[PDB]
């Protein structure tokens, strides 16, 4: 029908910003025709969008003002959008505005009575989109107009967690001030502290510790200290060790994991730190000859050269200068501390294999890749 | 002819839009008047233009009323 | 290339969401 093409014209006008031609196309219509043309879900570029939500997405605030003031377009009409590569089903205009960072459109929608806590199919509130993008102005304006900071999403991810993972320190501080629970756990038991420790954002860790966050072990069996050690975040490891009264086994575990992770991380490769942390943990294992904290080593792994992990300071000093042995020791310690739990520990193995292949030592590369594949099954 | 009238109204509004955006305010006001005169009742049209336009171009447009 | 709905490195979600 020609009304469908006219709805296409209206959608193009709203999606580009032309307020005058939009009012021209919407002029002297009937409320029936108004509702039809403004509720017609289109489909341009893998996005199913009604004129209001495409306008709010593209940040054309005067268009949204026309729609909200001269007409009364339904404020909770939903569609499907695309942010970079992600597809988002069940999004409202306010959510798209809060995500794309159009503070003017956010205010226009909130003032005219939009559901501030409307959720996505992934159960994402617009407050969570704002915390993702880091727009503290939008976060503040939403919270002021009674947006619920507690609403988690599909996988029980809060606004605090996504704010801590992305690094928006000021938004994290604001949320913590607004009585946001720092000990909120995700579906797997991970807190915002785990996410902040992985990314290395140390200021977020400082703020979370200031608000008395708790070091909980997630379902993967990892303290935030273990998360920081595994990710070669030495600053976070030192901070968490200083604040928490970690027992000697946890501290030695963290030191050994941090040292081992420095041996096969492409970004943080540092053999001297590897040996330093491994040797420090060994020394503290042998601090008291009458109370030696022995290490329950795993059986020899053929791909790692059938080598057994060093069990005393002499065995570790023996490989102080053997760079290859230190690589293999890092892999062994990573597998001993993490392999039991449900963790994909295969990536540094593949990296060490790739380096050995770059140096044309094909046999060891193939051994390492075979072991990684055997671990995956 | 109703087809020609509707297409002319839309055309003049688009021409307005672009000319106003470029900076040629007077020719845009001319095309806006071309559209308004062929409008059955530009009541809400003038009311919208009251907000979606700077004051001076609105004064020029109202001086272009007849 | 991780899921945006869960910021846990140790989960195993099907990318996408
Ligand atoms: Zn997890
Ligand atoms: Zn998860």
């Amino acid at each position: 029908s020609s009304m469908e093409g006219l709805a296409g014209y209206v959608y193009k006008a709203a999606s580009e910003g032309k307020v005058l031609t939009l009012a021209a196309l919407l002029l002297n219509r009937s409320e029936s025709d108004i509702r039809y043309l403004l509720g017609y879900v289109s489909q341009q570029g893998g996005q199913r969008s009604t004129p209001l939500i495409i306008a709010a997405r593209n940040g054309h605030a005067k268009v949204v003002r026309l729609l909200l003031e001269h007409y009364r377009v339904q404020t909770q009409q939903t569609g499907t959008v695309r942010f970079d590569g992600y597809v988002i089903d069940g999004a409202t205009a306010l959510w798209c505005a809060a995500g794309a960072g159009h503070f003017e459109v956010v205010k226009l929608l909130v003032s005219h009575g939009a559901n501030v806590n409307h959720t996505t199919v992934t159960n994402s509130t617009p407050l969570r989109a704002a915390c993702f993008d880091g727009r503290l102005d939008i976060v503040k304006y939403l919270v002021e107009n009674n947006a619920n900071i507690s609403i988690a999403n599909k996988y029980d991810n809060t606004c605090l967690m996504i704010a801590a993972y992305k690094g928006h320190t000021d938004v994290v501080r604001y949320l913590l001030e607004q009585r946001a629970d720092p000990n909120a756990k995700a579906h797997c038991g991970a807190t915002a502290l785990h996410f902040a420790a992985e990314a290395g954002h140390i200021d977020i860790v400082k703020e979370l510790i200031k608000w008395r966050a708790a070091i909980v072990v997630n379902g993967h069996g990892m303290t935030p200290l273990k998360v920081a050690a595994e990710s070669c975040k030495a600053d976070v490891v030192e901070l968490l060790l200083s604040h928490a009264d970690c027992d000697r086994r946890s501290r030695i575990e963290a030191l050994e994991l941090l040292g081992a992770s420095f041996a096969n991380d492409r970004e943080n490769y540092d053999i001297m730190k590897t040996y330093h942390y491994l040797y420090l943990a060994m020394l503290e294992r042998f601090q008291d000859g009458d109370n030696i904290l022995e290490k329950e080593v795993l059986p020899p792994i053929h791909a790692y050269g059938n080598r057994t992990e060093c069990r005393n300071p002499q065995e570790l000093e023996a490989i102080r200068q053997d760079r290859d042995a230190l690589h293999m020791e890092g892999l062994i310690v990573r597998e001993r501390i993490l392999g039991a739990d449900n963790i994909d520990v295969s990536h540094p193995i593949i990296y060490r294999g790739a380096v050995y292949a770059d140096n044309m030592e094909f046999e060891q590369c193939i051994k390492l890749w075979l072991h990684a594949l055997h671990l995956r099954q | 002819d109703a087809e020609a009238v509707q297409k002319f109204f839309l055309e003049e509004i688009q021409l307005g839009e672009e000319l106003l955006a470029q900076g040629e305010y007077e020719k845009g006001v001319d095309h806006l008047t071309n559209a308004i005169a062929v409008c059955g009742q530009p009541q809400q049209l003038l009311q919208v233009l009251q907000q979606t336009l700077p004051p001076p171009v609105f004064q020029m447009l109202l001086t272009k009323l007849p | 290339t991780r899921t945006p709905n869960c910021n846990c490195k140790y989960c195993s979600h099907p990318v996408l969401g």
